[PDB]
DNA sequence: ATTGTAGCGGGATGTCGAGTCA
DNA sequence: TTGACTCGACATCCCCCGCTACAA
């Protein structure tokens, strides 16, 4: 009855680790590369492919009247530049293995075993082998750049990144053998985008793989479809490389539902994650911003505002905008006045409709308590929002942010004598909440210094432990005293063993 | 804090023959625990140490 | 005798894989 | 074809200052 193809939480979360880990490592290749595209040597070299005709192409006069037409004649010379790279290209390989595309965890844990055979590459065979035409499918295109660059044309090298999936939970995850190695290379890992400063967006181009040259507007054919060429290409992390060594997330060019579905794949869903992500990528922009920069920006908050809610029920779990009236939690209500932002026809049930809210139009509520924990208590006469039932049997009333307002404690003395509760501590579980005069000592001997300098002060608890019984207790993680006694408590306990 | 021969290795496989991380990864990582706090907390550090390298 | 020491969370919500239904 | 829905066993996220009894 039981099959259950599950990984441990401790698997999981490995999953998680290896798939940040195994990404910056693919990041950071896209920055090497695109410098070694860069290399002068190479230019030189590349430049002489390309006839004068076809280079005055792709640098059209500004015409005016119809900006249009110059765009028209970029295109004409992105269109000769890929067929004579067609020409260049003699010996075209075939991947060893996966190339670049995604791994199973399986196929990953076997390959340490087998370590399998490994030629090595550095710079000078890259840049040789370029300059004959030799190589895979990843080579070529980047040879590509490397001649349009030398053409001076803006010219990006993109990377479609593909680590494991780290949303794959499964144990055993089998892939079909069926056209195995035609359907993995039916989309390219990488290709090259190229900026039109006449209608001011930038235009794809693939000229290896797929051979097509488009402006994307609301679908790519780069963008992998179907369940077997996503098997092993699973967009989530498109960048962009530049000249000048910009580095760039372009994903939302390239996937058509970037805030349901895409999302749901990048280590960027939980906060930390994009946190994470930002860091990376700025450590991978060593340039600064350009207008190009904002033109683009435009683009992609258009593209993101015309994404709109989703056309499914599974799309809408944990979307960034949007919400389900049903997954509204126990704990939300709808901000005052506000309503549905739209509707879901549901799939397979005729007429069957749900309401979805925008998050932005939904409120978090806290009980008196928990909001004490933020160090923040009713305002006068505040009015509950909601009530609901908590456990024995009692009903729980829940009150909106703006009910509410910070804790200002008691200052202390001129001896500095610290205001306390019940218990003969102070409770801080908020910077808020330790005293103006005063400040927080955290330290596990913090208690046993000011006992010892017999100074006055007070216990803080910053939060509870929870344990078999029904049991809480208090924890108690310091001291609060006054400022001007800081440096003594300091010392003392610096000096612990001393006591 | 790492070698000096897998930094080599690691320069190396991820500038020219990135399809040999994931073998790479697997070793280095179960050699060194602690990388795994590191590239969380501080992964620009990380991208740093392997652009110099 | 008396004191110290040791023994007695959980409930809503959420997550992903699979199988089943239409 | 594919999504909605159910069901199996995990996970997270707040709860938010105790008591009965034995023994040297």
């Amino acid at each position: 009855r039981t099959s259950r193809n599950c990984s441990s939480n401790e698997e999981r979360k490995r999953r998680k680790y290896f798939h940040m880990l195994y990404l910056v490592c693919l990041m950071v290749h896209g920055f090497i590369r695109n410098e070694w595209i860069n290399s002068k040597r190479l230019s030189r070299k590349l430049s002489n492919l390309v006839p004068e005709k076809v280079f005055e192409l792709l640098h059209p006069q500004k015409d005016e009247e119809l900006p249009l037409r110059s765009t028209r004649k970029l295109l004409d010379g992105l269109k000769k530049c890929m067929e004579l790279w067609q020409k260049h290209w003699k010996i075209t390989k075939k991947y060893d293995n996966e190339g670049l595309y995604m791994r199973t965890w399986k196929e990953i844990e076997m390959s340490a075993n087998n370590k399998r055979k490994f030629k090595t590459l550095k710079r000078s065979d890259f840049l040789r082998a370029v300059s004959k035409g030799h190589g895979d499918p990843d080579i070529s295109v980047q040879g590509f750049v490397a001649m349009l660059r030398a053409c001076n044309v803006n010219a990006r090298l993109i990377m479609s990144c593909q680590p494991p999936d780290f949303t794959n939970m499964k144990i055993d995850t089998s892939l079909n053998g069926n056209n195995a190695y035609k359907d993995m290379v039916k989309y390219p890992i990488f290709w090259c985008e190229v900026w039109d400063k006449f209608s001011k967006k930038w235009i794809t181009v693939d000229p290896v793989n797929l051979k097509t040259i488009e402006q994307v507007r609301l679908h790519s054919k780069l963008a992998p479809k179907g369940v077997a060429c996503c098997e092993r290409n699973m967009l989530r992390y498109v960048i962009a490389y530049d000249r000048k060594y910009g580095c760039r997330d372009v994903t939302r060019r390239y996937a058509q539902w970037m805030n349901s579905k895409v999302r749901k794949r990048r280590i960027t869903k939980d906060d930390f994650g994009e946190k994470w992500f930002r860091k990376v990528i700025t450590a991978l922009h060593h340039r600064k911003r350009t207008k190009i920069d904002d033109y683009e920006d435009q683009y992609f908050f258009r593209r993101d505002e015309s994404e709109g809610i989703p056309d499914s029920v599974q799309d809408l779990k944990n979307h960034p905008y949007y919400v389900l009236e049903q997954d509204i939690k126990q704990t939300q209500i709808v901000k005052p006045g506000c309503k549905e932002c739209g509707y879901l026809k549901v799939h397979g049930k005729v007429g069957k409709v749900l309401k979805v809210y925008a998050k932005r139009d939904i409120a978090d509520l806290k009980s008196a308590r928990q909001w004490y924990m933020n160090g923040r208590i009713l305002k006068t006469g505040s009015r509950c929002k909601k009530v609901i039932k908590r456990t024995e049997e009692e009903d729980e009333r829940l009150y909106s942010f703006e009910d509410t307002e910070l804790y200002i404690p008691p200052l202390a003395s001129a001896s500095g004598e610290i205001t306390k509760n019940t218990f003969g501590n102070i409770e801080v579980f908020a910077p808020t909440m330790i005293p103006g005069n005063c400040c927080l000592v955290e330290n596990p001997v913090a208690i046993k210094a000011a006992r010892f300098l017999g100074v006055e002060f007070a216990p803080a608890v910053t939060s509870f432990k929870f344990e078999r019984g029904s049991t809480v207790k208090p924890v108690l993680s310091g001291i609060v005293v006054a400022k001007w006694l800081r440096e003594a408590i300091e010392t003392a306990i610096d000096g612990i063993e001393f006591i | 804090g790492l070698t000096v021969e897998d930094l080599l290795s690691l320069r190396q496989v991820v500038s020219g023959n990135p399809e040999a991380l994931a073998p790479l990864l697997e070793n280095i990582s179960a050699r060194y625990p602690q990388l795994r706090e590191h590239i969380m907390a501080n992964p620009e550090v990380f991208v740093s140490m392997l652009l110099e390298a």
